[PDB]
């Protein structure tokens, strides 16, 4: 329900170190740090967000009695985040010439979350960490850092200038380019994360690039999504009692642009006023009193014992029609705008096994469900498949609607193959056959038997969004300035790496040649 | 709006049922019939339609011409043409047909070919089609009098050159039914088989009763300048339970609807300059034109970009996230697309890769990466076209519409129960066909709504196909269920009512060495054995006792 986020962000003075074309670690991480707030503003999260700054010139933090704790400053207290934190981070906030202890931040980090959460009420205490891990620092704390983050149940985050043409936000430093203290850092932030989460911890390290491109800052916070609580039926007399989650469902723009006067800026002095009148000429006016509803049926015109002849339905269910084999229910078919996992109620060993029993079967003899679905008793009842998803953590069925009658649109259309109008040359299939492995966005690398998606599309956010915010902040600092324009990192994130654009150019050319076109 | 002329062969062969108990053929047409009238009032089409039979024994066209009779002119289905239709409908409508219209006359192709060319003429609107299903299992009907089949091929020659299409929906016939003995040089363009039952005549007629209609067009461009148009279109489409319509109370007529906002103060009508966008956080307004609000939602230009080839494994079925759409080339546009489509086409079904692009329907709008995935064309064994050849366009999701989740432990089934359970599912197995269900809603309105634009004294109560024979579906599993139970339900189940990890990770990681001393000891003494006073000796004992 609510989260406290610490921001500690590196302003140190070789954040400021600039080589040529390539944006500093200070830029890089006000870049994502304004991502990760613009984010909680827009949306109108209320997840408190703090921000601790280590690097400045001078030391603003309640640990800082007695020349220790020096050159960190707590920026901002935890409190819910307003655009005037936003316009700090751009303006206001700038690099600093003092190099603070790493560790020395991560601590009063942690006491801005233990001290100012007492009062309150968090499902969450998170902390981001931004820095080149550049400089000195006593490894002497750690000792207390751990056992703290372990007993206050704090989770952490890393986000550096490398990773474990440079491109912002792209697909595209060797741990060898690095400083020895930067590696040394390293070393203590590895251990550090593997000490809270063990292996997996790595993957909490990212490149402020990669977490342009990715929505892994906002990982540690997302509100988990409610189950639907239902049982599956097979006939009348077999039950298994499960739990359905929406897996896949499109995020879409909440807030709506309200209708103002160009003036007064205000809603109430504008109104619509919708108005009836006789369609054909003669366009006499009526009045509400004097019209009715219907329907049309054809050329038919019905006026609508009535609505109480609304179909009617035994309400919520999930009950199996039959099954068949999978490769009947093909993709192409698929409906809805969402996709459910249905899993053993929560807590309940007997459906579990009960399930898990289905779900085998499916996979084994390559089969799946057709199912009947209905949400409540209000819903209008779903025809739909439910196939084996079998993995490491878990087994279940992914529901998706398919398709009724009335929704299918045949059309036939004309055999491009048997077309001896349009069969294309040798010399034109060779040359795409060309064009397509240049132009491959996997690879088979490292574990030689395996497969590397180099475009992972679904791995990056809607470019909708940031560009959403980016403007409505734009506007809100600088409302007289035109719109902004879209900013390169998002451009360069839904952009290819740069090897396929190499990789293409020639083929394309012969490509070119090769299929004359000509508009009509 | 397109129209449609349904003919019907009323010659005494189309009354005989081939043996089996399967309908006549007429029966069949006259069924396929009711349904594509019914079909157009679903989807709420504009389309015109017209029935008109042939070979009958009285008359009805503009020019008395004999042994045709135009039952119903172009014109929209309604509740009382299909009535009327369903009234030959059955043996008992066969009769009824018989007398209104005896079958089994003379008759001529010709004059039934301008007839229907003249139904056409008759209307008063704009028609984007114009075609003419010729229901017959009938395959030569005139080889005994070769002039007839002369005027009627050259009558037909004629139509194709006014724009008029006729299709051959040929049904059965004691022997077959060539085709190539006449009909070849009537229809208009391998073809359809015979149809003998009334399942492959509506999938014929369906697969005919409309034509190819694009969501769009657009410029798949290979890149900057390789660019070829595609059309995209929308084969699966939710329908909907059309809204109903305002009407005069007095004259039951529609009602348009203005809307006109205008400032409560000044009580003057509002203009789009007049009004400013808003939206509020806090104690923040922001301001925008409208133009802006729509400014910030463009990326590309509307089309399909190209971004590579993806191998088709990396595509996920649980990773839907709406409706996939059709791309087929529009060489209308740029000529030589079908081509280069083609060869695409050919190769990415070669490779099994799928090619990513960055598609943008209209102006000002994000753009969403979409995997266009290889169709291979498909013919059942009626040749009905069941998949066509192009480019499936399927929707990826961004990071935001993927919804992780947390997940308890994996409890795995025993091989004995995933045994009986695989036992329940044969017995339940069935083929899955797209067109299997009927929408239950949508049935009942329009049954109900038909029931009323008749006068009739009730509705008729569809039967709703989407639930689960639940009877049968027992009676078929036996004791199975019952064994299933058994294996995974106790018989008192409520049916309805610095741990080892970390440290062996720090070793193979190499991180453990980077412990300070406290923590060094705390784990020693975690696992009390013998340690130091030194780091490299704590070091040296907490690797020896995992590793060594």
């Amino acid at each position: 329900n609510k989260a406290a986020v610490v921001l500690c962000m590196d302003v140190g003075f070789t954040m400021s170190n600039s080589i040529p074309g390539i944006e500093s670690p200070f830029e890089q991480a006000k870049k994502v740090i304004t991502m990760f707030v613009q984010r909680q503003v827009f949306a109108e999260n209320k997840d408190e967000i703090a921000l601790v700054l280590f690097g400045t010139d001078g030391t603003d933090n309640p640990l800082s009695g007695g020349d220790q704790y020096q050159n960190i400053t707590v920026h901002r207290h935890l409190m819910l985040p307003d655009f005037d934190l936003l316009e700090d981070i751009e303006s206001k906030i700038q690099p600093g010439s003092q190099q603070a202890d790493f560790l020395d931040a991560l601590i009063v980090s942690m006491d801005v979350i233990q001290h100012e959460t007492i009062g309150k009420k968090f499902e969450k205490r998170h902390i981001e960490i931004f820095t080149d891990l550049s400089s000195r620092f006593s490894k002497s704390q750690l000792d207390i850092i751990i056992h703290s983050l372990k007993k206050c149940d704090i989770s952490l985050q890393f986000f550096l200038p490398f990773s474990l043409p440079f491109r912002l936000g792209g697909h595209g430093f060797p741990l060898k380019g690095i400083t020895e203290q930067q590696k040394e850092g390293l070393e203590i932030v590895k251990m550090v994360m593997i000490s809270l989460e063990g292996e997996d911890g790595l993957d909490e390290i990212y490149s402020f690039s990669e977490s342009l491109r990715k929505l892994c800052v906002f990982k540690k916070i997302e509100r988990h999504s409610i189950h639907w609580p239902c049982r599956l039926t097979i006939g009348s007399n077999l039950s298994i009692r499960i739990a359905a989650y929406k897996s896949i469902l499109q995020e879409r723009v909440k807030k709506t642009w309200t209708v103002v006067d160009a003036k007064t800026l205000k809603k109430e002095d504008i109104q619509k006023e919708t108005v009836y009148c006789l369609n054909d000429d003669d366009e006499t006016e009526v009045l509400k009193e004097d019209i009715i509803q219907g329907f049309r049926y054809g050329s038919d015109i019905v006026p609508f014992d009535e609505e109480q002849m609304k179909y009617k339905s035994e309400g919520k269910c999930f009950s199996v029609l039959g099954f068949c084999k999978s490769s009947q229910v093909q993709r192409r078919f698929f409906m809805g705008n969402q996709v459910l996992k249905v899993f053993a109620a929560r807590d309940d060993e007997a459906a579990a096994v009960a399930l898990s029993s289905l779900i085998h079967a499916l996979d084994d003899l390559d089969m799946v469900a057709i199912v009947r679905y209905a949400y409540d008793k209000r819903a209008n009842p779903q025809v739909g498949v439910a196939f084996p998803h079998i993995k490491h953590n878990y087994e279940c069925l992914v529901y998706v609607q398919l398709p009724f009658m009335e929704d299918l649109r045949q059309y036939m259309f004309s055999s491009l193959k048997n077309s001896k109008k349009y069969a294309p040359t040798e010399a034109q299939l060779n040359a795409v056959d060309a064009l397509i492995d240049s132009m491959s966005l996997a690879k088979k690398d490292e574990k030689t038997d395996t497969l590397e998606d180099l475009f992972p599309t679904t791995k990056i956010p809607n470019p909708r969004f940031q560009r959403l915010f980016q403007c409505l902040l734009h506007r809100a600092l600088h409302p007289r300035e035109p719109l902004p324009p879209i900013q390169q990192h998002i451009w360069n994130m839904l952009n290819p790496p740069a090897e396929v654009t190499t990789k293409s150019q020639i083929p394309l050319s012969k490509i070119k040649t090769l299929f004359p076109l000509i508009e009509a | 709006r397109d129209s449609l002329i349904f003919l019907v062969d009323a010659s005494k062969a189309m009354f005989e049922s081939q043996s089996e108990d399967e309908l006549t053929p007429f029966d069949m047409s006259i069924q396929c019939i009711q349904s594509v009238y019914i079909s157009k009032i679903i989807s709420s089409d504009r389309d015109l339609l017209a029935v008109v039979f042939y070979g009958t024994e009285k008359d009805k066209n503009s020019v008395n011409f004999k042994n045709i009779y135009v039952l119903q002119e172009l014109d929209n289905p309604g509740a009382k043409r299909i009535l009327e239709l369903d009234q030959f409908k059955g043996q008992q409508g066969q009769k009824r047909f018989q007398d209104m219209m005896g079958h089994g006359s003379d008759y001529s192709l010709s004059e039934v070919l301008w007839v229907c060319a003249n139904l056409f003429s008759d209307v008063q609107f704009k028609m984007s089609h114009k075609r003419i299903m010729l229901f017959t299992n009938e395959d030569n009907p005139h080889g005994n009098d070769s002039a007839k089949a002369s005027r009627a091929r050259t009558k037909a020659g004629d139509l194709r050159d006014t724009g008029i299409f006729l299709d051959l929906m040929h049904l059965k016939k004691p022997g077959g039914f060539d085709i190539s003995l006449f009909y070849r040089d009537i229809i208009s363009i391998v073809h359809f088989e015979e149809s003998s039952k009334l399942e492959d005549l509506l999938r014929k007629v369906r697969a005919k009763e409309t034509r190819k209609r694009a969501l769009s067009r657009l410029k798949l461009k290979l890149n900057k300048d390789i660019v070829i148009s595609v059309g995209i279109y929308n084969l699966v489409q939710k329908a909907l339970k059309p809204p109903p319509i305002k009407l005069y109370r007095e004259t039951n007529e529609p009602v348009k609807t203005k809307t006109r906002t205008f400032n409560t103060s000044t009580g003057g009508l509002l203009l789009p300059s007049d009004t400013k966008r808003s939206q509020i956080y806090g104690s923040r307004q922001i301001i925008l034109e409208k133009e802006e609000t729509e400014e910030l939602k463009r990326f590309d230009d509307p089309g399909l970009m190209l971004m590579g080839f993806k191998p088709l494994v990396l595509l996920k079925k649980h990773h839907y996230l709406r409706p996939s759409l059709f791309v087929y080339p529009e060489e209308s546009l740029v000529i030589g697309s079908s081509t280069l489509f083609s060869a695409l086409l050919i190769k990415c079904l070669e490779k099994e890769v799928a090619a990513l692009c960055r598609y943008t329907p209209r102006r000002n709008i994000p753009p969403y990466f979409v995997a266009l995935v290889p169709q291979e064309e498909e013919l059942d064994d009626q040749k009905i076209q069941v998949t066509p050849p192009g480019f499936q366009l399927v929707f990826l999701p961004f990071a935001d519409d993927k919804r992780k989740m947390p997940f308890t432990e994996k409890i795995m089934a025993t091989p004995e129960q995933v045994g009986k359970m695989k036992a329940i599912v044969e017995k339940l197995r069935f083929t899955y066909r797209s067109d299997s269900f009927e929408n239950p809603v949508l049935q009942q309105h329009f049954r109900n709504l038909e029931a009323l634009a008749l006068d009739l004294m009730e509705p008729e109560q569809a039967v709703d196909l989407t639930l689960p024979k639940v009877e049968a579906m027992n009676k078929r599993l036996g004791s199975l269920v019952d064994e299933f139970k058994e294996l995974v339900y106790p018989p008192d189940y409520n049916p309805e009512g610095y741990s080892e990890e970390e440290l062996k990770t720090h070793i193979s990681k190499g991180t453990l060495g980077k412990f300070t001393v406290p923590m060094l000891k705390e784990a020693c003494r975690a696992y009390g054995l013998k340690s130091g006073l030194k780091k490299q000796e704590l070091l040296e004992a907490l690797t020896k006792h995992f590793q060594d």
